[PDB]
RNA sequence: GCCGGACCGGCACCA
RNA sequence: AUCCUGAGUACGACGGAGCACGUGAAAUUCCGUCGGAAUCUGGGAGGACCAUCUCCUAAGGCUAAAUACUCUCUAGUG
RNA sequence: CUACCCUUGGUCAGGUUGAAGUUCAGGUAACACUGAAUGGAGGACCGAACCGACUUACGUUGAAAAGUGAGCGGAUGAACU
RNA sequence: UGAGUAGCGAAAGACGGGUGAGAAUCCCGUCCACCGAUUGACUAAGGUUUCCAGAGGAAGGCUCGUCCGCUCUGGGUUAGUCGGGUCCUAAGCUGAGGCCGACAGGCGUAGGCGAUGGAUAACAGGUUGAUAUUCCUGUACCACCUAUAUGGGGGGACGCAGUAGGAUAGGCGAAGCGUGCGAUUGGAUGCACGUCUAAGCAGUAAGGCUGCUGAGCUGUGAUGGGGAGAAUUCGAGUCGUUGAUUUCACACUGCCGAGAAAAGCCUCUAUAGGUGCCCGUACCGCAAACCGACACAGGUAGUCAAGAUGAGAAUUCUAAGGUGAGCGAGCGAACUCUCGUUAAGGAACUCGGCAAAAUGACCCCGUAACUUCGGGAGAAGGGGUGCUCUUAGAGCCGCAGUGAAUAGGCCCAAGCGACUGUUUAUCAAAAACACAGGUCUCUGCUAAACCGUAAGGUGAUGUAUAGGGGCUGACGCCUGCCCGGUGCUGGAAGGUUAAGAGGAGUGGUUGAAGCUACGAAUCGAAGCCCCAGUAAACGGCGGUCCUAAGGUAGCGAAAUUCCUUGUCGGGUAAGUUCCGACCCGCACGAAAGGCGUAACGAUUUGGGCACUGUCUCAACGAGA
RNA sequence: UGAUAUUGAAAUUUUCUAACCCGCACCACUUAUCGUGGUGGGAGACAGUGUCAGGCGGGCAGUUUGA
RNA sequence: CGCGGGAUGGAGCAGGAGCUCGUCGGGCUCAUAACCCGAAGGCGGUGGUUCAAAUCCGCCUCCCGCAACCA
């Protein structure tokens, strides 16, 4: 659930947090941890290419099994755990051969549950199946775009998609954004909706908490100088002063569509998100 | 007041040393220029 | 100036 | 002159460049893209181009000397 | 040097306040609810080190090409190094 | 020249003795004074011989100099165990093949380099002018040598805060012991110090965790050493109390922001003799040797952390130890600076209470509007602190009892910004930036956006509860009208247009064909012209007329009001500022947000109390 | 954005696979998230790229803005 | 103070004089209003150009818009 802090300080005023009740183990599986140094929005040239990234708490990467390509072997949910690298919680599952893997923790999953993957698996939360074997109307997550590549769609906390139809070698799915599109029917998806539904309800509360999350401050273009931003300059406060609001790199930034044409997915996307 | 030069043997050698000059074409141009001028000291 | 409608509308314009 | 004599070549269109020459009536030479010949009764040039005449024979290669320079060396000069 | 960042280290005398929980007690049909104790949260409070630089005096061929004296802001954090 | 002028760089010295050609300035001594969370002690960087001894006094030293971080000569740094290499990896750098790129080159795989981190065997004492965990003495340990006898797993391995404990270091007291001393100033017979000793090795062990771990203790090490001491030999290591900031130990509890890697290591597939390399080691080191042109009031990471007082590493005086600061001597004018005091008055000073004064600790009473119920709050305002004796009383003394030093001034009201934070290094710290929160928009993943010619990257080892961009800026109540114009989104293929396709036809040349220069219908996309929607898009919200529409709520002489010191009220004796109203808004107005708002502010503004040399109006004193 | 080259094969925009493409899976080189080959799968004569063309283009540039 | 725009029946607007309301008369109504039917009624001025002036030249009396500064 969400716990709301008492206003002991001006910083704590209106601040909220998750109570982490659904978390059963507060420590991670050592054999599944990898180092994850920070890039701070800087590329292989050392230059800053994405703004507002830097600092933040140190994090260790948890190896996540997005593929779910271990069929015919039942796995038991060992625990539900915190993952600093994604909005969703993760699930430690133990296969019958003893191998341990991390999966995205779906909503309603509990310690002791049995999960499986494969064409013959039952339609139950946590089971991974090819989209060809999932009935129409089913809520799924962690949807592959290419067979064997691993889940890429509907992985965020509370994300889900609905299987709409089966046309030829493609399956029609509606995504969280509202876009309805075709996905190759041999691609896999996990039954259910991603957990941690109240992640979006958190009131960060103070600037320092964003800093802990690694977000550096955003400076508005209108309070810069003309050599820094198209919105820069002017005496006193100024309105936009041009026909359209501009990005820092001189491109219209309000309503201008940026999806490129001549994409192969143009034929696969049926309805746009709007 | 803290001044600009804070000497550091390692930094000096790594930035201005003979091997650093050798590692780039323009650094070798520096060394050639100093040899042509007849400098006693070619590098750090 | 060139062309389509009833001047309008696009295109063209290196003494 | 029975046979051979350099083919994606010569050449052309477009975009450029080099030619003293700024696309010009612009021949002549080269690059990219795309098209694309002829075969001694042949082919090219003579400043758009045509005809006649005249000269020449591309799309293979090699080649000293007269020319350019001076950190140097030797012998000297103002 | 300075700005920002990456990896890996280090530092913060002492006082004060008393969040969430917990327990006991009342209380209920069951919850709510209440008091006491416990508990020790906070870009919390006062204040040295440390980090700053608001006011003022001095200095202005300086002790110093930006400082000194006296107060002053922060001082477990978006801290300083 | 200025001119024998300014200056000679924070400060306490005095005298005796010595040396010497020469002494305030060098050496020795006594007394005095200064630092002492340090002006003490030890590491690191940096410097690179400045280190030591003898000698010297030209120049350097802000004076002098017999002296020196200066000159001459000769010396000085010792390691199997300390730090680094012969071990490990992080960021990063580099990179066989490879990918990319006019060239030059850029990137990158395996791999490699790379500590600020991991691993790793030695301690105590003595000794020199200069080195010492390095030499020497005693006692050890580690690796290797000689003789007798490759895959799996685990682990390494980790944040932040807080609490209760064990132990030890250290402090204090009694003097239990020991060593001294025993006072010519009235008195007493008491006064002052010391009270230890390692690694290693055996035994053990408070705890902690679910048998493994574990600080420490005991013995040995050690008839050795070190010792306040007596004249080379002899000499004490005991009781109590307090108790860590060290260690057990990131052990335990709690929290969210969820906290390296790799190797060494583990596990599953004795004795004896001998050997043990390279680099560093001097000295300075919060500075006269480093960074600041200086023997420069500045800057420079970590460690050690005594007593009295105290909450304290605050304050004052001291310990260990160190220092008296590289010009002096007089005089005690103006003036300047830094300090102290001041009759009567008390902000009359001034742009402004600027500066100063006042407040200040601990203990107990007591505490308002408003509030987001946390606060406001240390609100405000009041009482008590000395010493002695009895066990809360009784006394004693002073002008005064936190008798020194150090330690919030407070209140009322208004603007702005919610708040902590950030900023113009070096004239601006703010009302500016950021912020949590809001909204709009882009983005279906080889995402959008961004860097790059590309390859390769960031985004992200993320996936719409996500990422980028614009505006607004906690919170509360809210955010009205206009889509005509511009932008954006979506329609339509009606018109307009390019390459290219196409060749009607025309000319030059030779009656032609041929070659040649042009060349007209017709076809040929996006865009634009057109339609629609869109205002937390750009913008606009007038002057019966016109428009796309003519300002809703709220606010208003305002950080906006020109006239203007608008007008009225309050506050003052007197108020161009201030507060409260009015509305005639030159020229407010709803996310370039409107109106409010508790808390917060080295913010701006007005008033009051306290207080004062700010002032009437200056005077005296201390020092440079 | 169009033409054209790479660029093919059949119907009448649709189909196909074989060029081209895959920051798609498995395998080997090979203790390898690069690369190269092999096999599947996806996509496909589109995309990408070259040449030519039209449009947008204070994002950036050179300049002008009289006496 | 500089530049520019406006004065139209009685009112607001068009501009070499028309729309709406206003007035008058009649009608409808118990009466009024609304409504309906008829009639009348106008270029701000001062001088000039001009065959001829609301129209054009300059100015006059007011209103209205931009601007009235670098010190
Ligand atoms: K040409
Ligand atoms: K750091
Ligand atoms: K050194
Ligand atoms: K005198
Ligand atoms: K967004
Ligand atoms: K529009
Ligand atoms: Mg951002
Ligand atoms: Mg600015
Ligand atoms: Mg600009
Ligand atoms: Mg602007
Ligand atoms: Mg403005
Ligand atoms: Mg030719
Ligand atoms: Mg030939
Ligand atoms: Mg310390
Ligand atoms: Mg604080
Ligand atoms: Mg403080
Ligand atoms: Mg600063
Ligand atoms: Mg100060
Ligand atoms: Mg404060
Ligand atoms: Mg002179
Ligand atoms: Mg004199
Ligand atoms: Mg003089
Ligand atoms: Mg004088
Ligand atoms: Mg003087
Ligand atoms: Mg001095
Ligand atoms: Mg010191
Ligand atoms: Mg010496
Ligand atoms: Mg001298
Ligand atoms: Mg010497
Ligand atoms: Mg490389
Ligand atoms: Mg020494
Ligand atoms: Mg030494
Ligand atoms: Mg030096
Ligand atoms: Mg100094
Ligand atoms: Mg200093
Ligand atoms: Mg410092
Ligand atoms: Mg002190
Ligand atoms: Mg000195
Ligand atoms: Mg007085
Ligand atoms: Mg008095
Ligand atoms: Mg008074
Ligand atoms: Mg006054
Ligand atoms: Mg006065
Ligand atoms: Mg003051
Ligand atoms: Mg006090
Ligand atoms: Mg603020
Ligand atoms: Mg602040
Ligand atoms: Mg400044
Ligand atoms: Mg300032
Ligand atoms: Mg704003
Ligand atoms: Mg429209
Ligand atoms: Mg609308
Ligand atoms: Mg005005
Ligand atoms: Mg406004
Ligand atoms: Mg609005
Ligand atoms: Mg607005
Ligand atoms: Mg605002
Ligand atoms: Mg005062
Ligand atoms: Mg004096
Ligand atoms: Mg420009
Ligand atoms: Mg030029
Ligand atoms: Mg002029």
């Amino acid at each position: 659930a969400i716990k709301k802090y008492k206003p002991i300080t001006n910083g704590r005023r209106n601040m909220t947090s998750l109570d982490f009740a659904e978390i059963t183990k507060t420590t991670p599986e050592k054999s599944l941890l990898k180092p994850l140094p920070k890039k701070a929005g800087r590329n292989n040239q050392g230059k800053l290419t994405v703004r507002h990234h830097g600092g933040g708490h140190k994090r260790q990467y948890r190896v996540i099994d997005f593929k779910r390509n271990k069929d015919g072997i039942n796995a038991k949910v060992d625990s539900i755990q915190y993952d600093p690298n994604r909005s969703a919680n993760i699930a430690l599952v133990v296969y019958a051969d003893g191998e341990k893997r991390y999966i995205i923790a779906p909503k309603g999953l509990e310690v002791g549950q049995i999960v499986e993957s494969g064409a013959e698996a039952d339609i139950k939360v946590g089971n991974a199946l090819p989209l060809q074997n999932i009935p129409v109307g089913t809520v799924v997550h962690n949807i592959e775009l290419k067979p064997g590549k691993g889940g890429q769609i509907a992985r965020s906390a509370g994300a889900s998609a609905q299987v709409l139809g089966k046309e030829g070698k493609y399956v029609l799915i509606r995504l969280r954004s509202g876009e309805v599109r075709m996905i190759l029917s041999t691609c896999r998806a996990t039954i259910g909706q991603v957990g941690n539904l109240q992640h979006e309800l958190v009131n960060v509360g103070k600037a320092g908490r964003s800093r802990w999350k690694g977000i550096r401050p955003t400076v508005r273009g209108s309070v810069m100088n003309p050599n820094d931003h198209p919105h820069g300059g002017g005496e006193g406060r100024a309105p936009i002063g041009r026909p359209s609001p501009m990005s820092p790199w001189g491109k219209p930034t309000l309503g201008k569509k940026t999806r490129r044409g001549k994409k192969s997915s143009d034929k696969l996307i049926v309805r746009g998100r709007k | 007041v803290k001044r600009t030069y804070q000497p550091n043997k390692r930094k000096h050698s790594k930035v201005h040393g003979f091997r650093k000059r050798m590692s780039t074409k323009n650094g070798r141009k520096v060394l050639a220029r100093r040899r042509r001028k007849g400098r006693k000291v070619l590098s750090a």
